[PDB]
RNA sequence: UUGUUAGGACCUAAACUCAAUAACGAAAGUAAUUCUAGUCAUUUAUAAUACACGACAGCUAAGACCCAAACUGGGAUUAGAUACCCCACUAUGCUUAGCCAUAAACCUAAAUAAUUAAUUAACAAAACUAUUUGCCAGAGAACUACUAGCCAUAGCUUAAAACUCAAAGGAC
């Protein structure tokens, strides 16, 4: 009798619908957030994509690419494309740690689109890849 | 990249409060480490570099956590003065 | 002889074609100006100098080419006014040349003071008998006082040791006049002891006289090369035509900064921070740029050139189009 | 043996800790600066942030205060401790940053009550409720923006006054055409 | 000051003081008994009871007024006064009665409708960071919004106008233009506040 | 090129959380999981010209190669920038054989058995007795010259004097 913060649990029957369709039905927003370009792209549960947008392709150039207005615009960006295309609920695997994370859930919020749930996929390499030496300053 | 999709960092919105739910899953990132862990990986820390950082964030956490017990201890004594005037 | 230096970068970077009006800002002895008018033989071409003797080989080597080439004398401010003089037939040019330095016959020739190592009076004029009240070389280093003179040395010449070679002229030209090039020399490896006279190094690998850098600063001093500098590339760019392509060669670093901030938007007026808290990083700009680089990036000649040509070492090639 | 923590034990222990059994005369209820206060009043705002953490997005306080789940800027109590100033964060919406504002000071009281109550802090001063001034300012230079109407649609670059040298030149052309405090004193008799 | 901080400012409204006990509010009703026992600083010389005294156009004034030339800067007050009331009433008379109905012939109304429209609700403040100057997008308070309004009226007439022209018979026909949204005044303010959305994202620059 | 793939291949390289733990080993070093082999009794200290080991870098031959990266090239910055920052890419870091034998190889604490009072040079890590071996004798010259040994050949270990100075050095 309360909300649970769990997703629905996959294979299972669940009493959650949104706009007639289960969760695993509902489209993905794939938000991949760097510290210099923030990309979105939108797709079907089939994985056929609908919207793509960033920064770089709104117009934004070199330090403005990778600022939080410039990732909402280009989330706004892909909202209205994914609307157009017929998308009214999407869930939100946001990917990347960048300064737009959070302006690109808020920019598709701004553009129509109804998140019902975030994700979260930042590679963590469980001991992997020798990342590159840090800078000197 | 074997397991199932939607069941690891998942956070479900309630009422269209997507700036609540974003809330929950960052308290749920910082909590695991998640987020420290990430933040250091973006450069290497050599072996050496690592073991001082840890030995002094434990020693740091230990004479803070021991601090808190004896500001906490001496702070009962803390109330009006009893013997005003003498 | 001396070949003009990347003269093949500049003609592959101005390409001159037929149909096509360029201007030449320093004509000198003309060799950049012969290589425009090789590749080409139906280009039209202006040429400018500021030495009559300059200006008096371009009009012998009219001959060569009647109407391709026309010849024109004065210093960069005064261009305006000459290309003004001729009418419109500049107009739209496509390309101003504007090499910068010393002409291979102004200084190979003793007589005209640019050279140390030989003996001539200090004239250290560009300008010739066109304008006889210019004072020289030798009239500037008689007549300033310390803090003018060691400010020309530290400004125009990088002069790392100012006061003390500016006292020595001062204590010098007392005692007698310096009339002569290879007097001053002495007089400035004179202000440090006998072993510093040929001991600064170069880059280049290459030992040279201590005095070379009072004599850039003369230089450029008694000819206010740089202020006229920074007119003749503000007066290049109202005469350049838009999608035409500027090419000028810097061999110190003094002109190189006009010309790198110039072509960049920069201004020459911009102060100067002095090694203490400067913001390389910060641990913006009024509006873009007008200009589109074709070769921002700056090279010197090659180090087996150089040796041919010692004087060039350090030109610097900075090509552009207007915006 | 060998133990990693020696080796940061003794540096660690000047800078996060004082000796003796002394507090502060500002932690009381009711000059000149020390170390131990720096330390007494650090781990206070850290305890507080880590504690006023556990109130905002917990159950405890309320159930419209758990619904806000505010999360906190910055915690940050005063040098005489009189009081606290807790600031938090705040989304770009004006309108709901002012209802947020005035839920979370209501319940000032019961969330120092919920930490005194649970022993993390014996002694909690006053709590307040304040808005970054910067972000502040950054909203309000956006709002006046909107309500505004944009109506119907050479010798001193160098650094040597040239001008100057040249007449400086020209009218010169014109012209042209240890030892008293040994016992020396003492031992002869001169007193 | 020669007034110890203990003084108080005089209150120079006469409809206040003689209110019926009840009608005050019990703030102002406290104010005046703590009054009793303090020290009221004296009344300025040009702070009167009078009906007719209004502090926009008396503060309008004194920015006119150079090397304390009171009666010369408010003869040019009363001269502008004049010059537009005198404007607006050849206006009425040669114009229709529809026409007349908007036709305003208050000289004290054009005055404060004119500087209202002149007002900018933001301005700027110049800055230097890393040796540049940048001027960040301000919040002006309401003293400051007021201030810059009368400035750029007084300096528009001072300089911009022909040489045998009077101050009078220019800031007469800038009263007016500006209460038509019309004059350069007006436009020195669509300047200021489009300069503002250019510097939209410097603000962040500001320390104070 | 980029983003997605609940598509395929790969098994190269490295082992998050646990770890706020303090274990194992002579030291070096060692923490993804499983299995196999395996650490153990000399009273105790005390060893070289012998034996067996010994991070990283490096050398030799054949492989590997995800990522990182000396060098190098390209781009910026600067008076210059053979650098710090950006990009690309090698030697190399990996495996299998052998060599090399050096680290601030530092708990800057030789080992062992006692004592805690009849004991503050300073600081660090409280003081101090006994036993055995090693080592030290002003600073620099000098991790050098010469000698001998060594798979080492621009190498390691061993290691002076002339000469110069009146100090050098440690703690506060
Ligand atoms: N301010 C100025 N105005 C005009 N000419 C100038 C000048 N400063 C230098 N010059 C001239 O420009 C030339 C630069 S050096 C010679 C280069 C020339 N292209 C040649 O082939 O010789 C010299 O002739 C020098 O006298
Ligand atoms: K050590
Ligand atoms: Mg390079
Ligand atoms: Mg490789
Ligand atoms: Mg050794
Ligand atoms: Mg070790
Ligand atoms: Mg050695
Ligand atoms: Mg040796
Ligand atoms: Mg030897």
């Amino acid at each position: 009798s309360r909300f649970s913060l769990y997703p629905p649990v996959p294979g299972q029957e669940s009493s959650l619908q949104w706009a007639g369709m289960k969760f695993e039905d509902v489209p993905i927003a794939h938000i991949k957030a760097t510290y210099n370009n923030t990309q979105i792209q939108v797709v079907s549960a089939t994985n056929a994509s609908l919207a793509r947008a960033s920064c770089g392709t709104e117009g934004f150039r070199n330090a403005k690419k990778g600022t939080g207005i410039a990732a909402q615009t280009a989330g706004i960006a892909a909202a209205a494309k994914a609307t157009g295309k017929g998308v009214t609920h999407i869930r939100v695997v946001v990917k990347g740690m960048g300064p737009g994370r959070w302006s690109a859930i808020k920019g598709l919020t701004m553009g129509g689109l109804e998140v019902i749930s975030i994700t979260d996929n930042t590679p963590v390499p469980h001991x992997g890849c020798r990342p590159r030496k840090a800078r000197r300053l | 990249a074997k397991h199932l999709k939607f069941i690891a960092r998942t956070v479900m919105v309630q009422e269209g409060n997507v700036e609540g739910a974003y809330r929950t899953l960052n308290r749920i990132l910082t909590t695991d480490g998640l987020t420290e862990v990430i933040s250091r990986r973006r450069y290497y820390e050599k072996p050496c570099r690592r073991r001082q950082r840890e030995s002094y964030e434990t020693c740091r956490r230990i004479y803070n956590m021991e601090m808190a017990r004896k500001i906490n201890f001496l702070m009962r004594k803390n109330r009006a003065d009893p013997w005003l005037g003498c | 002889l001396h070949i003009p230096v990347m003269v093949d970068q500049v003609v592959h970077c101005l390409a001159p074609q037929k149909g096509q009006v360029f201007l030449d800002m320093t004509f000198g002895s003309g060799g950049h100006t012969r290589a425009i008018l090789q590749k080409e033989p139906d280009v039209m071409v202006y040429a400018l100098d500021r030495d009559p003797v300059a200006y008096a080989i371009a009009e012998q080597l009219s001959r060569l080419y009647p109407t391709q080439i026309q010849a024109l004398l004065g210093q960069f401010s005064q261009a305006e006014a000459l290309l003004m003089k001729a009418g419109v037939q500049p107009g739209t040019i496509d390309g101003i040349l504007m090499d910068l330095g010393c002409s291979s016959m102004q200084l190979d020739a003793p007589e005209r003071g640019f050279s140390l190592r030989k003996d001539g009076p200090l004239d250290m004029r560009m300008d010739g008998d066109r304008y006889p009240d210019t004072p020289t070389a030798s009239d500037v280093v008689n007549a300033l006082d310390q803090q003018a003179l060691a400010s020309i040395l530290r400004a125009y010449g990088e002069e790392k040791h100012a006061k003390k070679i500016a006292s020595a002229i001062i204590q010098a030209r007392s005692t007698y006049p310096i009339s002569r090039t290879q007097q001053l020399a002495s007089i400035v490896a004179g202000a440090f002891p006998p072993s510093a006279v040929y001991a600064r190094k170069d880059l280049l690998q290459r030992s040279t006289h201590i005095a070379t850098k009072t004599f850039q600063a003369l230089r450029i001093f008694v000819n206010n090369e740089l202020n006229e500098l920074y007119a003749g590339l503000r007066t290049a760019e109202k005469f350049l035509k838009t999608g035409g392509r500027l090419v000028a060669l810097s061999f110190h670093s003094l002109e190189d900064r006009i010309v790198k901030r110039f072509l960049l938007g920069i201004s020459m007026t911009e102060r100067f921070n002095l090694s203490i808290r400067q913001k390389v990083k910060q641990t913006s700009v009024r509006a873009p740029l007008k200009w589109e680089l074709i070769h921002k990036k700056v090279l010197t000649p090659e180090d087996q050139d150089v040796q041919d040509n010692p004087r060039g070492r350090s030109a610097k090639l900075r090509a552009a189009i207007k915006l | 043996s060998k133990n990693l923590l020696k080796k940061f034990a003794s540096k660690t222990r000047k800078k996060f800790w004082y000796e003796g059994p002394s507090l502060g005369s500002h932690l009381t209820p009711r000059k000149k600066t020390r170390k131990e206060d720096s330390i007494r009043l650090r781990v206070l705002n850290g305890l507080l942030y880590k504690s006023l953490t556990e109130l905002l997005c917990t159950p405890q306080v309320s159930q419209e205060v758990y619904d806000l789940n505010v999360e906190l800027s910055k915690v940050s109590v005063t040098s005489d401790f009189s009081a606290c100033r807790v600031y938090w964060k705040t989304g770009v919406s004006a309108e709901q940053n002012k209802h947020t504002e005035s839920v979370l000071q209501r319940s000032a009281a019961y969330m120092r009550h919920l930490l005194i109550s649970q022993q993390t802090l014996r002694n909690v001063p006053p709590i307040v409720f304040v808005q970054d001034k910067r972000d502040l300012v950054l909203a309000e230079v956006d709002r006046l923006l909107a309500e505004a109407d944009f109506g119907p649609p050479h010798p001193n670059l160098c650094g040597i006054d040239h001008e100057a040298l040249n007449k400086q030149i020209m009218e010169y052309k014109r012209k042209k055409e240890h030892r008293d405090a040994s016992p020396r004193s003492f031992l002869l008799g001169e007193e | 000051s020669r007034y110890a901080p203990e003084f108080r400012e005089p209150l120079i409204d006469k409809e206040y003081y003689r209110k019926p006990v009840a009608e005050l509010t019990e703030e102002e009703k406290y104010d005046q008994e703590l009054k009793k026992t303090q020290f009221i600083k004296a009344a300025a010389a040009t702070e009167t009871s009078s009906v007719f005294a209004d502090p926009v156009i008396s503060k309008f004034t004194n920015m006119m007024m150079k090397g304390g030339n009171k009666v010369l800067a408010r003869s040019l007050m009363a001269q502008t006064l004049e010059a537009v009331k005198r404007k607006q009433f050849e206006k009425y008379r040669a114009a229709s009665a529809e026409e007349q109905a908007t036709i305003e012939r208050n000289p004290y109304r054009i005055f404060h409708e004119a500087l209202k429209n002149c007002e900018p609700v933001i301005g700027l403040v110049p800055i230097l960071k890393g040796g540049h100057f940048y001027q960040v997008p301000v919040p002006l308070a309401d003293r400051r919004r007021r201030f810059l309004a009368m400035k750029w009226m007084i300096t528009e007439c001072r300089e911009n106008k022909p040489r045998r022209t009077l101050m009078p018979e220019k800031l007469s026909h800038e009263l007016l233009e500006a209460f038509h949204n019309r004059g350069p005044v007006i436009k020195r303010k669509h300047n200021m506040h489009k300069m503002a959305e250019a510097n939209r994202a410097l603000a962040h620059y500001r320390w104070w």
